[PDB]
DNA sequence: TAATGCTTGTGCCTTTATTAAAGAGGAAAGTTGCGGTGGATTAAAGCACCATCGTGCGGAGAATACGATAAGGCTCTTGCTTCATTTGAAGTTATTGACAGTTGAATCGAGCCGCTCAATTGGTCAATTATGGAGTCAATAAAGG
DNA sequence: CCTTTATTGACTCCATAATTGACCAATTGAGCGGCTCGATTCAACTGTCAATAACTTCAAATGAAGCAAGAGCCTTATCGTATTCTCCGCACGATGGTGCTTTAATCCACCGCAACTTTCCTCTTTAATAAAGGCACAAGCATTA
């Protein structure tokens, strides 16, 4: 049996996936998310769809420029692999 | 001309607060500027609010919602609660 | 209707985290995801909510959001 | 003449306030309501404010206040550093914070 | 009737941009020459971004402008970049851009 | 309702720079809404320079000096310079 | 006016660096130090005379600095 | 003669200079510099002092912040000396 | 621990200049009055938002083998800190002068507000072409030999 | 280098839907006019920004000594990764109900405009005391033993 050796099928999917325009997350379970979320702030509420499509977007690209910053604090401490504290230092000094 | 500015009102919130403590002058400008900002804030929330719902009124309504989405959390509950009243003992006297 | 959370699987991470060029990701990064998701998600479903209440409305619409964005510099095009 | 300001039992003037919303053009019109509102929302964020500098006055035995208490009572309160979170204080200082990794 | 637009050699519609200054209260008068202004800039910024995103189409051998060659035209310009940096446009996608770190 | 928007201005100028290049219906929304961030930005920035100087009007100057704060280097530059020439032409004649 | 950004010495980049925490400090941190504060200054500077400038005035005010500032989001107190 | 262990002068230092709120920077040197930038941008200037006081402040305060930025990134690779990558990663972050 | 340098925290006198206090008057807030324009109320339609149902299939959850990446430990050498000497430039003070910011008027240019109109553009219906989807081939790259 | 194999770009053909085009109306840019104000120009005053000189003295520049911290290298073990199997619930298509959003009409009430009064706040002047500064002193930390 052919088995790639680690990390190059990670390298495909990073060439793929920065390729396409489509939303990655499924969009059922993030509606569930969002009415969840409007629930504790107003009962029965209603969501025009494209409401959810642009927090789904939103919500995406946010997701995808803190990867971005988390991938560099990964990089700038000698590592590949990205953890906690990458993310907790990106968002420290984005101000959040 | 004449400079127009908060200070005797925010000595007197000192006082009602403070009754012994003094305030300088670097910080009583300070929170002139403050308040000011604060008031720039919430007026052009405010008209940006009206202008959303094509009113050409700004109400205690608008006011509201600007200091909701202006302000944080409790900060925003509390102010909201001390603008009711002010508005509440205005109306009802 | 609650742990929806949980419905944003390991997988749309991974798929997320390849999009932002991540090579390798830890255990915990999922968990850390959901964390900070909710927590963008809490700040802009409330400030549309706001808006919407503010109308007199009882349906969210696209341009609360788009609004509820801008007001914390996320513009988004598209939707207008 | 009774002024606004007693009217509604607020130490901040309604009337100047309203001189301000008229004068700003944010609106064609402003309704009667709406600068009494804004003036106890400003008194409310002062006396806030000016409670905790004067808590940070008394913690630093001072009985004046100074910028430096303003920057230390915005600094140490939750809400009010997000409100403040880009705002600079002429001679404030900062909060007095060193790393565990970096004592001896 | 000559339309302002052409009056000046413009594309844009200056009665429009007019009418738009008037009815934003942002001052109580606008000048006969603020509103030609304005829609010239509007014109000289959509064929700079137009002329970009045509040619990122061009390059990928399309022949319709779809919003991913706005988002590659935007991020590959260092001054609409700089413009555009808080920017989110809807199903733009990203730039292609792996770390050198990260290759075998 | 008829709602107003830029797409046929924004299609013109399609064609006079690119005559054989078309565009779809999300692309031309996303330059509506370009445009109409942008004119609001300077709009405002105007706004606020008027209010400086106690200016009731905005003129020309205004909106200049408003694309020279906005927009940024040689994009406010030509900005600038396209601004001027079309104003010297529809004073002109 | 030449070379004064060297006017910015070594000293004052340590003091400026012993405020914010710092415990040690390399050799080229004062260059890239330089280089940061002369980009920060250039932009505000540049803001505050396009301000001064549209008020057909020659004398940079305070409130000109203040305007340039809040422009970047960086609003200062104490100067109003 | 008795010295001091390195670090804890240095310790002291940050003691002292956190507890102050004097400007750290030199007030002629620093309006030269302003008065050779605003020199580029028109000629003939006048400052008034206000002014070149809060360029000051704000310069000062800017500095004092990036050197926390970066103060946190060099600690997140496991050093104590701050090095000019740690300041290019928090202003790259920062997105400057 | 422990003695000693040693820098910083603490207690007291001085002054000063920085803040608390009083007044003239003028500049803005309150009041009355009017009225039309905006907001509150109500009825109605129509579409849009939700809840239900079926299926079927690609994507998600769970093992399993594993290898390579993060982490720990040792060594060294070199870059940065601490101390001391010399110096040179910033800080403070007093002076002068002229440039430029500001206030006050006259005024002539110009933009707001009405009324008409009609021409440009936006909602609605037709369409064919550029792109999406499916299937096949060739080109590309990776991994074990 | 080489060979096999998994993966993807290209290529072609068919579907499809959607972008371009034509048309009716609708509402809005343009023209003319009257008219009040505002922004331009001029003038003087007056505030202060720049340039000068002088002296002091403390902070910056430079050099030595040394030490500890960053970086390189080796080893390990464990933990994310790739592949396979099973299954499950999301996506798509249809339906049916209803509620709630938008629009139109009406009424009423309330806020802008104006003039007059009046009284409250704001520069100018006066003082008094809180804290910086200086001086003497205690005290806990650092350091080498």
């Amino acid at each position: 049996p052919h088995r790639f050796r680690p990390g190059t099928v990670a390298l495909r999917e990073i060439r793929k996936y920065q390729k396409s325009t489509e939303l990655l997350i499924r969009k059922l379970p993030f509606q569930r998310l969002v009415r969840e979320i409007a629930q504790d702030f107003k009962t029965d509420l209603r969501f025009q769809s494209s409401a959810v499509a642009a927090l789904q977007e939103a919500a995406e690209a946010y997701l995808v420029g803190l990867f971005e910053d988390t991938n560099l604090c990964a990089i700038h401490a000698k590592r590949v692999t990205i953890m906690p504290k990458d993310i907790q230092l990106a968002r420290r000094i984005r101000g959040e | 001309k004449n400079v127009e500015t908060y200070k005797i009102y925010i000595f007197k919130v000192l006082k009602q607060v403070h009754p012994d403590i003094g305030i300088s002058s670097k910080a009583m400008g300070i929170m002139n500027s403050f308040i000011n900002d604060i008031f720039e804030k919430l007026a052009q929330e405010s008209s940006k609010l009206a202008r959303y719902n094509k009113k050409p009124t700004i109400t205690s309504r608008e006011i509201q919602t600007a200091v909701r989405l202006v302000l944080p959390g409790e900060l925003a509950k509390h102010a909201v609660s001390e603008g009711t009243k002010a508005v509440t003992k205005f109306t009802s006297s | 209707l609650r742990d929806n959370i949980q419905g944003i699987t390991k997988p749309a991470i991974r798929r997320l985290a390849r999009r932002g060029g991540v090579k390798r990701i830890s255990g915990l990064i999922y968990e850390e995801t959901r964390g900070v998701l909710k927590i963008f998600l809490e700040n802009v479903i409330r400030d549309a909510v706001t808006y919407t209440e503010h109308a007199r409305r009882k349906t969210v619409t696209a341009m609360d959001v788009v609004y509820a964005l801008k007001r914390q510099g996320r513009t988004l095009y598209g939707f207008g | 003449a009774t002024s606004r300001s007693s009217k509604a039992g607020l130490q901040f003037p309604v009337g100047r306030i309203a001189r301000f919303l008229k004068a700003g053009k944010y609106a064609e019109r402003v309704g009667a309501g709406a600068p009494v509102y804004l003036a106890a929302v400003l008194e409310y964020l002062a006396a806030e404010v000016l409670e905790l500098a004067g808590n940070a006055a008394r913690d630093n035995k001072k009985t004046r206040i100074v910028p430096r208490h303003i920057q230390l009572a915005v600094r140490n309160d939750e809400e009010l550093s997000k409100l403040l979170g880009d705002v600079t204080i002429a001679n404030g200082g900062v909060m007095p914070n060193i790393h565990n990794l970096l004592l001896p």
